[PDB]
């Protein structure tokens, strides 16, 4: 379907997705906190060598000063792809964010735009990251109009999700699973390939219940999926959202239709996730074909812990015993 | 001899605090005195009388067009308005320094910048009105002008912000090779916010061609500098950071224009960041340039009086379209949030048709576009 | 009930908060940018006088320097109210309040803490604030646990409010609806007294739907109880939420379950605003109970706009045609 | 005269940049030479042999304490570990020049203040463990050190925020009026942050008692100064904002001592903030004091075999002791997000507390208190 590929994990797929970027786009810059001698999650490794140190260098250690940064290069055009070395220390730029990435098209009547800037970041949790290297920000970013967000579950989606990112006309933050980087390979294209942002994907088909997450909690649902086929008899269907806003509302609408049910699960916090968003949505959308409560198997409501991380994550038991009384209301 | 990778220096042998200099700071560089004198006959620009004449005529109408306006806010028929009094010269001044399109980053007192690239007084009206003829698009509060034709980024409200946006476009610019600078103007009080460190210090590692242009009139609202700062005002900072730095006399257009223009010429050919302090008040730019013209024979008190007229009557007919001019169609409140406008979006958009089918007899639609 | 009252709008009752604080409290000060000369909506207008220039005092131009300096003044156990002068402008401080503020007391496994410090910062539209004078962020920082969020309705509410965020032993930010700040006065006690956090109010009782709201909003949706009433025989309970978080999840499921309706408005834009989390918990608790969907009247998904906002707030005939419909459904 | 309040200055009326001089730099205060010799008499602090020893002591027993945990990191029986190499005479010096009252925040390498201040082994390395000895509760990474007793505020992993906050604290301090000074520690590379910048001016306008200590390395992970900034290090930057500032050798603990010891005398009693920049290598300050004790009489190469020996087995007492204590209850992962828990908080403790007597051969137990 996409010519030649070859096994590559996360941080390859992402390399090889910038690459890409600076080969067919000469304006293209990346630049962030150790990002020439490659970063701290080998992500860059080889670009500058290959592009130039004019195109692939550090910034001084400042998070809004990179972000304002990689607004004022796309303000010219060019293509800024900044990197925020964990999703954690995004809140620093969160002003220059909020208030200027995702309002500067709006407020300007079209006359500037900065988008062709994105963001990359690690994000998720890593097992031991604790309180500020586990965070998942996106629901802080879901409402503010403007600016896209993005999570890959997978090496072949990242690559395809980031090109569409860096080449989207809008401000993109692009959030990698930083637990995946070195996690298993898959084959990915060496060539440039896009992947639709806005459009989740329903990865298997089911007629019971609809369950849905993005990044690394994709593969905790698929495997909740095939405890309940076994366990239970139940036929779910597996959704990752992929984009966060604007998100794919008629293909999570359209799932719920046909099963009557809804389980959500996210790493993030439940207070204010994102999966309050698509559980008030559906509700409105799908009232009268709801069998059961729309479920929300979230993080618990504090920060991320260190010793506790095994307690804290809604793993695949947690998700699995909500969907067994959801299947029982 | 010392082997630190942080720093180049000597060892000493004795406890020294280094201690600042603020009762006599960085002294104010200034051409021409009170009286419109020249102090210095090789410092002066020779400026051509076209464009010192058009320095005065633009800093004239620009305060016209304050009064006015200030006036049309004070009866609530525009929402906000920030006036320019006290710095029509560091405008102007500046603005002549550079090449049309050098990329002009600012905030509220930069309209003079805009005056002297002609932006059209129907433009600067259109957006404080919010009226269809904003190329903005009535989106935003008054004097928060922009114009790509004219280089001029759109000024957003949150102080600071476009100082390190300013260090990006440099940077591309340096990057793209043909040779312009971007100038950023800000206050004494935004230099206080994280972004203005920010800004400083990428644009000297990453070795931008930018002109940081700071206004210091002493207040930032009802604070004083003494809350504001304990160094020598802001032209001090900019060593710290490598940038080579100067502070001039606001009120004088020359002194401006002299340090704008070697700033400009140092910044493309060398690539590197400098630095303006211009002092301001919150003894003025337009009467010190008058006195000035009237010395070399170029103005007199008949020029004086048909320029004052005219320029009021060009500004009064601008005002009067500004206000008769229908507001945008309100569907335009939800184009450009997106470059494209997404789906959900677009659900919401048709709501608000549908609803004001309904109940538009409670809004004041006889106002606005279609 | 609460001795001698007079008559003050908005932005006197909180100077007599702030007054009634300082005079009980030798640690307390207030901060910020403006505040020495009585601040820029007058609500610290004679305090330096009364208190000391020690007490009430201006800063630096610096969101993250205030709050952060805000911060380590309460970790020494004095009462710092910190001040930010339009609420649009805390995204700056975004960092030391969600990675700092909220999480001191956890991560110190409470050795150290600042619970003394309030946040007070003026919200919401004004007609004219277009972008950057007229948000309301306040679903931003609910999906932060370890601060409170806490909005009044009234001059009597924002005393109440303010003095219990002011006493509270965690970090709160207080927004004032800078619309009320002149609007009409009403008798609010001199000497102080408390309104309990993470309570709503019913302020009318109803039989037919919940109409949930804050802030000046709450103003709206008493309106469209009225115009329900008398144009639709329609009964409506009216809840001030007035905590953001944690919220009073009780009270308002125990209207759900009597009503069987809720319709939930804020000025905040849809997508992530603090409705989907209200929707989607009481769809949780009160799913066999509801008639209808939860509907939802808020801004539009978009920044704030200066000429087009008398068609972009959910005033009371969008909220009043959704309660129309919902009615109908 | 020049009538501008933003700024005490002359007129100048010739154009003039202001140049950095970051070539010959603040010179690098040093007490002793790297053979353990002083170099002036009249700067030799003559501290007494029982705290000369102390500092020494304090120093090697934090190194030992390093390469074991160092190596504990490497086989993964803890994930993380940050190390005090070459940062062990900055902090043991500064330390020891503090009243045991004054308050310290700072980030990773201030171990050696705890140690100073003579925080038990057992308590390094309960937080580094996450057992259930550890006051935090083992709710953050390792060496994320807090000590209440101690005064040494908690450690947080984003850099820089605890600059304002110890800003802050000094202002507090102040108007309680009972004479303690802050100490703030934080790399070159985190005064980059908007943080540092927000911090200083702070403490300048608001006179603060406050020392701020940079360690400067050369390095902020894989990024040298000269990616950093451009001007003369952090320690130039101090008078651009009114603070007094010295530069020191890092590697000389009496350099450290008598810099901090002068901060902090000055800072009580002036209200003023002081920055110190102390340069170091990312010659040895343990090897430099062992000269020192050795031309003192002071130690001697059995002494420094029984010290090795003796630190190494206190180490390795404290070390085994922290491996096989349990982890603290699970239950703790839910107490202090607030002060009081929430009830929906308790709802998701008790649905926890559920979730584990059902699918409690899933989780790791065995590990964990009660
Ligand atoms: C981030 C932020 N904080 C606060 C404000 C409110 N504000 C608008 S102008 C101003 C004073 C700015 O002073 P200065 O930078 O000295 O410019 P000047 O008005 O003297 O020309 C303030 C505090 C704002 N717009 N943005
Ligand atoms: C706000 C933020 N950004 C990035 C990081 C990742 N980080 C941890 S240490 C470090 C380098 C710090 O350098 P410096 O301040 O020079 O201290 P040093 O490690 O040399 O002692 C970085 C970038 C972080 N913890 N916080
Ligand atoms: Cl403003
Ligand atoms: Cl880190
Ligand atoms: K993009
Ligand atoms: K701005
Ligand atoms: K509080
Ligand atoms: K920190
Ligand atoms: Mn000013
Ligand atoms: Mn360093």
């Amino acid at each position: 379907e996409y010519g030649q590929t070859q096994k590559m994990n996360l941080f390859q797929s992402v390399t090889s997705a910038l690459d890409n970027s600076l080969a067919k786009d000469p304006t293209a810059v990346i630049f962030g906190e150790d990002v020439a001698f490659g970063g701290v999650f080998r992500c860059t490794v080889g670009l500058r060598d290959k592009y130039g140190k004019d195109r692939v260098f550090n910034t001084p250690l400042c998070e809004q000063g990179i972000v304002g940064f990689g607004i004022g290069i796309a303000v010219t055009g060019a293509t800024a792809i900044a990197e925020i070395q964990f999703a954690d220390y995004i809140f620093p730029a969160f002003d220059q964010i909020v208030n200027e990435a995702a309002k500067y098209r709006y407020r300007s009547g079209d006359l500037f735009n900065c988008g062709s800037l994105t963001i990359r970041s690690p994000w998720g949790c890593v097992g031991h990251g604790a309180l500020y290297h586990s965070q998942s920000p996106e629901a802080f970013f879901a409402h503010c109009p403007g600016i896209k967000v993005v999570i890959p579950r997978s090496p072949f989606q990242a690559k395809g999700l980031l090109l569409s990112c860096i080449e989207d006309k809008n401000p993109c933050i692009f959030f990698e699973p930083k637990i995946l980087y070195r996690a298993a390979a898959e084959e990915v294209p060496i060539e440039p390939y896009n992947i639709p942002l806005s459009q989740a994907e329903v990865i298997q088909e089911g007629s019971d219940v609809t369950l849905v997450a993005w990044g690394t909690q994709v593969h905790v649902i698929r495997e909740v999926a095939s405890m309940a086929k076994e366990k239970l008899g139940v036929s779910c269907e597996v959704i990752d959202l992929r984009t966060i806003i604007p998100w794919d509302v008629d293909t999570i609408c359209k799932s719920v239709i046909k099963t009557g049910r809804l389980l959500i699960s996210h790493e993030a916090p439940l207070t204010g996730g994102f999966a309050s968003e698509i559980s008030s949505t559906v509700q409105e959308e799908c009232f009268l074909n709801l069998e059961a409560p729309i479920s929300r198997v979230c993080g618990y409501d504090t920060p991320f812990p260190h010793i506790f991380e095994p307690f804290y994550i809604p793993d695949k038991w947690k998700c699995y015993d909500a969907l067994r009384k959801m299947i029982n209301y | 001899k010392p082997q630190f990778p942080g720093a180049s220096a000597e060892f000493i042998d004795k406890l020294e605090f280094i201690q600042p200099n603020v009762i006599s700071g960085i002294p104010i560089y200034r051409v021409m005195d009170r009286q419109g004198q020249i102090i210095n006959p090789s410092e002066d620009p020779h400026l051509p009388k076209e464009k010192v004449l058009k320095l005065y005529k633009s800093m004239t109408l620009l305060n016209t067009m304050d009064r006015i306006l200030y006036e049309s806010q004070r009866q609530g028929r525009i929402s906000f308005y920030m006036t320019n009094y006290g710095e029509e010269g560091t405008h102007v001044g500046s603005a002549a320094a550079l090449d049309n399109t050098d990329l002009v980053f600012g905030q509220y007192r930069e309209a003079g910048v805009l005056m002297y690239r002609d932006y059209p007084l129907e433009l600067f009206m259109a957006q404080c009105y919010g009226n269809i003829s904003d190329l903005g698009k009535g989106r935003q509060m008054p004097v928060h002008y922009g114009c790509k034709e004219r280089h001029f980024v759109t000024i957003s409200s949150p102080l600071a912000t476009q100082i390190p946006q300013a260090v990006g476009a440099a940077y591309a610019a340096k990057r793209a090779n043909a040779n312009r600078v971007v100038i950023c103007y800000f206050g004494e009080g935004a230099a206080s916010e994280g972004d203005a460190h920010a800004g400083f210090n990428f644009a000297a590692t990453l070795e931008c061609p930018i002109i940081f242009f700071c206004r210091n009139n002493g207040y930032a609202i009802s604070t004083p500098t003494s809350e504001q700062y304990r160094g020598d005002g802001i032209a001090a900072r900019g060593p710290g950071y490598g940038i080579m730095s100067i502070r001039v006399d606001g009120n004088d257009v020359f002194a401006v224009y002299n340090a704008t223009k070697e700033a400009r010429r140092r910044a493309v050919a060398e690539n590197q960041p400098f630095l303006i302090e211009a002092m301001t008040y919150r003894d003025h730019p337009i009467s010190r340039l008058r006195h000035y013209l009237l010395s070399q024979g170029w103005w007199d008190e008949e020029q004086e009086k048909a320029w004052r007229k005219q320029s009021r009557r060009k500004v009064m007919e601008a005002f009067e379209q500004a206000e008769r001019k229908p507001k945008p169609n309100p569907n335009l409140l939800f184009s450009d949030v997106y470059q494209e406008m997404p789906a959900q979006l677009r659900k919401q958009q048709e709501s608000l048709a549908r609803h004001l089918q309904t109940y538009g007899e409670h809004y004041p639609l006889d106002h606005f576009d279609k």
